[PDB]
């Protein structure tokens, strides 16, 4: 419905385990009760859900491949066990529902470059 | 309260010139900070919001820097249209707290 | 879009009733957001005195919460401020805005302009 923006580094390189950490920034309205936030895969011209949580307070956010947590406008997001394929652009989707209204961000992608040894 | 203590109280400045305004935060609000822009006599119409992002239809020469207690807006390129007061502005603890203003004059 | 218009009397005698409407059009009281209002002392900086909410609820500032009632009418878009035993330290210009839940403050009223005198 109504919009806010949301950024996040176009190029991420992993290390040699497979840990991609990065910082996903959104453009609050304000301070939210409910924050749902989202990473999607993009990596053949098709959408995979990736992480998926949601907290309904302040800052207690707790995610399976992805460890991370949120501190305001910023949630510091790690992704574990990635091979090769799982190379991709990750786009960060923020939601915050409640309190009302929707606003939805949508990143432009962050590019994760992943080999293995 | 939450005191946002905003500096300079008024400063003098020629057209082109870069001017930086502060506004210290007695407590830590992190990103929760926005600047509004007060004209002689006119309604206040907010610039930047989430201290660093540009309100819609803001001018790039608007810019808003700052992390934890200490921060600033800036003016890239001053132009006569920006004549007017700036407000500093706390949204992370109710209740909601301004700055004491920042007053700008032609030199 | 979101208009907001101010609307009151020029001048309140001391220990009177400060009203005040704030007329908003192009949205929905009910729909989603929180209702604020601002005034702004001649010569200081702009003082929060409360808003009210979507929902019907209301959050006062502690310096002013005994003094203030603000209120809203569901039919006509409105939401109302009550200021109480006022005294000469409430000249101010009043303004009412829109918010989101402690965030900034996204559309303003023109504000209205308020004397206290006898």
């Amino acid at each position: 419905c109504k919009a806010m923006h949301v950024a996040q580094p176009a190029v991420v390189l992993a290390s040699s385990r497979g840990i991609a950490s990065f910082v996903c920034e959104y453009a609050s309205p304000g301070k939210a009760t409910e924050v749902r936030v989202t990473v999607l895969r993009q990596a053949d011209s098709q959408v995979t859900e990736v992480c998926a949580a949601t907290y309904m307070m302040g800052n207690e956010l707790t995610f399976s491949i992805c460890t991370g947590t949120s501190s305001g406008n910023q949630v510091n997001l790690t992704i574990q066990g990635l091979r090769a394929m799982d190379t991709g652009l990750y786009i960060c989707k923020v939601e915050l529902m409640y309190p009302p209204p929707y606003y939805l961000g949508i990143g432009n992608g962050t590019q994760i470059y992943v080999i293995d040894p | 309260d939450i005191q946002m203590t905003q500096s300079p109280s008024s400063l003098s400045a020629s057209v082109g010139d870069r001017v930086t305004i502060t506004c210290r935060a007695s407590q830590n609000v992190g990103t929760y900070v926005a600047w509004y822009q007060q004209k002689p006599g006119k309604v206040p119409k907010p610039l930047i919001y989430s201290t660093s992002y540009r309100y819609s239809g803001v001018p790039s020469r608007f810019s808003g820097s700052g992390s934890g207690t200490d921060f600033t807006l800036t003016i890239s390129s001053l132009q006569p249209e920006d004549v007017a007061t700036y407000f500093c502005h706390q949204y992370d603890t109710y209740p909601l707290t301004f700055g004491a203003g920042t007053k700008l004059e032609l030199k | 879009q979101v208009q907001l218009q101010e609307s009151g009397p020029g001048l309140v005698k001391p220990s009177q009733t400060l009203s005040l409407t704030c007329t908003v059009s192009a949205y929905s009281i009910t729909s989603g957001y929180y209702w604020n209002w601002i005034r702004q002392h001649p010569g200081k900086g702009l003082e929060w005195i409360g808003y009210i909410g979507y929902d019907g609820s209301n959050n006062y500032n502690p310096s002013l919460k005994s003094r203030v009632t603000i209120s809203r009418d569901t039919s006509k878009n409105q939401f109302s401020l009550k200021l109480s035993s006022v005294t000469a330290a409430d000249t101010a210009v009043y303004y009412c805005a829109r918010d989101y839940y402690s965030g900034y403050f996204d559309s303003w009223g023109q504000g209205t302009t308020l004397t206290v005198s006898s």
